[PDB]
């Protein structure tokens, strides 16, 4: 009966390693060339999973392309926050398995304030006792999450979209816990879960951006497809063009 | 764009 949950489930990408040499004593420029190429690869993994999607194949093909790359951190941050919950039970930070962060790693990236952000909501999966199905639900939310102020090439169609994976969630909610102020309980701290993760995504996308710029003075890799969406989409979140949507103000 | 001309 799941119809929508079936296929999230279904269509849930695999454990996407980074390569990253562990034996080498660990160092900014080392520790960031992993990541950026974690990045290009799970972002591959994003398009195809994003594309299996019920009902995105309706977006206009330039707004399917844009929600993608607008949205694409965030989900990289949601997910890796969940890998951390599942795997280090949120102790350090699980982005792949050849790739997971300790304290000193944490701060020997450069990205620690953020780090700090993101092993939080590894916390909040299990504090807030997240379902698996609660969390692809929210997963799949999030690629409609954020839009240009500009207006998306077919606004209307996201617009039911958007609107009808939140029925989705609801009724993910609504299901076993069968009561008024316990699905409302729910909801709230769901929805305040959701809004969470935008914050940290920001502050990646300005560490990113900050880090491609500076990259020739420094020995960190940005591939070729990382660098082009980091100096073509994140400006235009950063200069606020791009704003998320957020369930409360 | 290189994305867009992956994604397509
Ligand atoms: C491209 C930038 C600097 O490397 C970056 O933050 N990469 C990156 C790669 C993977 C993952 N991950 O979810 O496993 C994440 C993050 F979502 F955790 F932040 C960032």
């Amino acid at each position: 009966q799941p119809i929508f949950l079936n296929v999230l489930e279904a269509i849930e990408p695999g454990v996407v390693c980074a390569g990253h040499d562990n034996n080498q004593p660990d160092s900014f420029a080392a520790l960031l060339s992993s990541l950026n190429e974690l990045g290009e690869r799970q972002l591959v993994h994003v398009v195809k999973w994003a594309k299996a999607l019920p009902g995105f194949r309706n977006l206009h093909v330039d707004d399917q392309m844009a929600v993608i790359q607008y949205s694409w951190m965030g989900l990289m941050v949601f997910a890796m926050g969940w890998r951390s919950f599942t795997n280090v039970n949120s102790a350090m930070l699980y982005f792949a398995p050849d790739l997971v962060f300790n304290e000193y790693r944490m701060h020997k990236s450069r990205m620690y304030s953020q780090c700090v952000r993101m092993r939080h909501l590894s916390q909040e999966f299990g504090w807030l006792q997240i379902t698996p199905q609660e969390f692809l639900c929210m997963k799949a939310l999030l690629l409609f999450s954020i839009i240009p102020v500009d207006g998306l090439k077919n606004q209307k169609f996201f617009d039911e979209l958007r609107m009808n994976y939140i029925k989705e969630l609801d009724r993910i909610i609504a299901c076993k816990r069968k009561n008024p102020t316990s699905c409302s309980r729910r909801f709230y701290q769901l929805t305040k879960l959701l809004d969470s993760v935008q914050p940290i995504a920001r502050e990646l996308h300005q560490f990113a951006f900050d880090l491609l710029i500076k990259s020739h003075m420094v020995s960190v890799d940005f591939p070729e497809m990382m660098a082009e969406i980091i100096s073509v989409q994140v400006p235009k979140i950063l200069s606020g063009k791009v704003k998320p949507i957020y369930f409360h103000t | 764009s290189a994305f867009s001309r992956y994604y397509t």
